[PDB]
RNA sequence: CGCUGAAAGCAUCUAAGCGGGAAGCCCGCCCCAAGAUGAGGCCUCCCACGGCAGCCGGUAAGGACCCGGGAAGACCA
RNA sequence: CGAUGUCGGCUCGUCGCAUCCUGGGGCUGAAGAAGGUCCCAAGGGUUGGGCUGUUCGCCCAUUAAAGCGGCACGCGAGCUG
């Protein structure tokens, strides 16, 4: 009943430096850097990376799961990574990749090309799933909120770019 | 963004594709770089230009050194071109081609103290129903004890024109490089013969 | 006896680095040390006080949110011609005159009180250009 | 805008 | 979205959060959508 | 309307942080403006004149008066 | 009360926003179009007539819309009467 206290499994080879109100956190597949509050101590333990909160009045409770998640899933980024899936559901709808860019055909006039920022790769397996990887999971998880935004699903048919596992649920039309 | 001095002349009408396109006329060309304005020394970017040659006796002595620092003749005007730095040192109507589009600054025709209804236009009192010595009047020019003042900026009679107006997006229609001549299709501010500077446009 | 009223003395120019400082504190110690308050024959008709020179004041810093919602205003005479700018942007455009407003206040009204006001010389940045005074450096 | 019209407080000027 | 000063929650479904020093309700109901004012 | 996210093992747009988002606000456009007495900047011109931080003169570069005028204008400018 | 000229009109506007339109939104018993309703927003716009002194109101023909109010029911050392 509480995640400040359990520890950061940090498999290796992961680096987790520490600087006052900075925890660098260098793996495999890169490095990200986490700003950690300066009244949270970030810990650096056999293989393990433990955060301990120096009060227990609120704002120290609040910061301390804050500044543990945080620098858990910056090990997780480096390590294995972060994905995100998009199905595409309506008739004429289709996703494709040109070059290193994104084409989407969701029903307008135009098609609509997104560009993936630095540390976000594209990729397109089926015409109808399109995978936005990355190692910093806030950034993975803009980019596909940001690409879903062009063409929510709709309310009343199964059209749309679709969260994976986004529960299809709809409103009676006549 | 370069820009050049010239003189408005006169205005016509031409045949263009079987259309007629009012144009103004304006003696541009040429204009020699008299000084140029660098951050180092002044703190923008600009060239001081000239226009009009002028007689080296009218012209007084401080005015002359500095003419001559610049290797010019003496010459009757000197307007700045703001960020404007071309590679010669003397401006002529061929830095517009037609197609092109500028703006054009002179100074207006001075209608002097006009009244309310000129400068404004108002629509003072009626003509007839009793209407009483107050046809060409504003009207109401305030409230009554709150406030019990009148607004800033109210707008009076006065006097109205011989003011700088820069007119926008202007077509340029032909340049006549031989005769320094600058078509432009529309309304220039000012008279004949009036001084007026050509920039490239704001607009796009 | 009648009290001591001073001749004409030579006036002092001090340094501060405002940086870090909170804008309110150190504003109401400038104001002392222009009307020269800090000075045993103080008289209260004359500029007699100090010059004082200010840099770092983009680095001045205040509490609250007063930052999104420290509002200064301008009227202009014409109708609609009050404009409100907040602390932010004041100090992305203007940033010295957030402390000199702040001093200004704290001083007199007046001819002497907008006198003292020109014996303050604020500066944004880490350099001034009043190295021919020699200005002595405080710590306040 | 007054419902109950309002009667003048002064006689419309006259000489004297 | 519904404004009033009387925000309650309606259903079991229904949360009451403060976000931006004001109250809400939010919920999967869209109706039951509330912020105070 | 979100991303990431604890307090509160779940959830939460927020308590740390990051987005998106109005004819609206700030720039940007046109015009006035250093009497901005905080009176700014640059280019050029004159320059140590005679006598008992002041005075009296003659001058310098310049300016003004006066005149011909002007799509400038009430006079002034 | 040894005087604070009083309706309506004209003229000139200026502000408030409890927004008529234009802009941005949530909810809808929102299929689309089009509406309902609440929130943000006062930048700009908000027609021409018939009747009556009329403000207001009805009506005609349009409209993106034909907003509501404050300013001594703004405005008679500005006009009307
Ligand atoms: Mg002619
Ligand atoms: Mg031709
Ligand atoms: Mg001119
Ligand atoms: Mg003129
Ligand atoms: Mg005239
Ligand atoms: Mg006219
Ligand atoms: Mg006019
Ligand atoms: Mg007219
Ligand atoms: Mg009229
Ligand atoms: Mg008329
Ligand atoms: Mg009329
Ligand atoms: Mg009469
Ligand atoms: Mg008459
Ligand atoms: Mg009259
Ligand atoms: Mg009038
Ligand atoms: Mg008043
Ligand atoms: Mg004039
Ligand atoms: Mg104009
Ligand atoms: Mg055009
Ligand atoms: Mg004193
Ligand atoms: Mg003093
Ligand atoms: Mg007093
Ligand atoms: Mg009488
Ligand atoms: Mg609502
Ligand atoms: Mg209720
Ligand atoms: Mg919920
Ligand atoms: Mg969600
Ligand atoms: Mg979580
Ligand atoms: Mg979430
Ligand atoms: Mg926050
Ligand atoms: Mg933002
Ligand atoms: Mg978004
Ligand atoms: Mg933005
Ligand atoms: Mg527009
Ligand atoms: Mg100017
Ligand atoms: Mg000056
Ligand atoms: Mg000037
Ligand atoms: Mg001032
Ligand atoms: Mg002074
Ligand atoms: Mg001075
Ligand atoms: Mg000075
Ligand atoms: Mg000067
Ligand atoms: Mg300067
Ligand atoms: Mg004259
Ligand atoms: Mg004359
Ligand atoms: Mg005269
Ligand atoms: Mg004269
Ligand atoms: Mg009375
Ligand atoms: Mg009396
Ligand atoms: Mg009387
Ligand atoms: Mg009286
Ligand atoms: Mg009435
Ligand atoms: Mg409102
Ligand atoms: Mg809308
Ligand atoms: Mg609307
Ligand atoms: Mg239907
Ligand atoms: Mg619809
Ligand atoms: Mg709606
Ligand atoms: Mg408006
Ligand atoms: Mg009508
Ligand atoms: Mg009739
Ligand atoms: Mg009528
Ligand atoms: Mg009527
Ligand atoms: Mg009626
Ligand atoms: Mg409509
Ligand atoms: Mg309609
Ligand atoms: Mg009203
Ligand atoms: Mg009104
Ligand atoms: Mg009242
Ligand atoms: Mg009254
Ligand atoms: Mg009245
Ligand atoms: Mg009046
Ligand atoms: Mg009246
Ligand atoms: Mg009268
Ligand atoms: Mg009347
Ligand atoms: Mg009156
Ligand atoms: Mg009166
Ligand atoms: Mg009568
Ligand atoms: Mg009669
Ligand atoms: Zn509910």
């Amino acid at each position: 009943s509480r995640i400040g206290r359990l520890p950061i499994p940090v498999p290796k080879g992961v680096s987790v430096e520490v600087a006052p109100g900075r925890v660098k956190v260098k793996g495999p597949k890169g490095e990200l850097e986490v700003p950690v509050s300066p009244e949270m101590r970030v810990v650096v333990e056999e293989g393990v990376v433990r955060v301990e909160r120096p009060s227990d009045e609120r704002r120290h409770k609040s910061l301390h799961g804050l500044t543990r998640t945080l620098i858990a899933n910056a090990v997780k980024g480096v390590s294995e990574g972060y994905s995100k899936e998009l199905l595409i559901k309506g008739i004429g709808y289709r996703a494709r990749l040109v070059g290193r860019a994104l084409e989407l055909t969701v029903g307008f006039s135009h098609p609509v090309v997104v560009e993936p920022p630095e540390g976000i790769t594209f990729e397109v397996p089926e015409p109808t799933r399109v995978r936005v990887s990355g190692i910093d999971k806030q950034k993975v998880g803009q980019v596909a909120a940001n690409i879903r935004a062009i063409r929510k699903p709709s309310a009343y048919h199964e059209k749309g770019i679709y969260y994976a596992g986004e529960p299809v649920r709809l409103k009676p039309g006549k | 963004m370069k820009g050049i001095l010239g003189v408005k002349v006169g205005m016509t009408r031409i045949f263009r594709d079987d259309r007629a396109v009012p144009v103004t006329v304006i003696l541009a060309g040429p204009c020699p770089v008299v000084q140029r304005r660098t951050p180092e020394k002044d703190g923008y970017t600009a060239v001081q230009l000239g226009f009009l040659p002028q007689n080296p006796k009218r012209v007084n002595r401080p005015l002359k050194g500095h003419f001559a620092k610049a290797g010019v003749e003496p010459v009757r005007i000197l307007r700045e071109i703001r960020d404007f730095n071309p590679e010669g040192d003397t401006v002529t109507v061929e830095i517009f081609k037609p197609g092109e589009r500028v703006d054009v600054t002179g100074t207006s025709k001075g209608r002097g103290f006009a009244g309310v209804m000129k400068r404004w236009n108002f629509a003072g009192g009626p003509d007839s129903h009793g209407a009483h010595k107050i046809h060409r009047h504003p009207g109401s020019i305030g409230n009554r004890k709150t406030p019990g003042r009148v607004y800033k900026g109210k707008k009076m009679a006065g006097h109205y024109g011989a003011e700088r107006v820069t007119v926008m997006n202007l077509e340029v229609v032909d340049v006549i490089p031989e005769e320094n001549l600058l078509l432009v299709k529309g309304a220039v501010p000012g008279p004949n013969g009036g001084l007026v500077i050509v920039r490239e446009t704001k607009k796009a | 006896m009648k009290t001591y009223v001073p001749k004409q003395v030579e006036p002092r120019w001090v340094l501060i680095d405002a940086e870090g400082k909170t804008l309110g504190r150190l504003a109401t110690k400038i104001a002392t040390l222009l009307r020269g308050k800090h000075r045993p024959d103080w008289t209260p008709n004359v500029a007699m006080g100090d010059f004082v020179v200010v840099v770092n004041a983009d680095k001045i810093r205040v509490t609250g949110k007063k930052l999104e919602q420290k509002i200064y205003t301008r009227y202009s005479g014409y109708p609609g011609g009050l404009k409100k700018i907040p602390l932010e942007k004041m100090l992305a455009t203007h940033p010295e005159r957030v402390l000199e407003h702040a001093v200004k206040g704290m001083l007199p009204k007046g001819p002497l009180g907008r006198r003292l006001f020109k014996r303050l010389k604020v500066y944004a940045g880490p350099d001034h250009p009043h190295q021919a005074q020699r200005p002595e450096k405080l710590e306040v | 805008w007054r419902i109950r019209p309002r009667p003048p407080r002064l006689p419309r000027p006259r000489p004297r | 979205m519904k404004v009033r000063a009387s925000v309650k929650r309606i259903c079991d479904k229904c949360k009451v959060i403060r976000r931006h020093g004001r109250v809400y309700v939010i919920c999967e109901n869209p109706k039951h959508k509330q912020r105070q004012g």
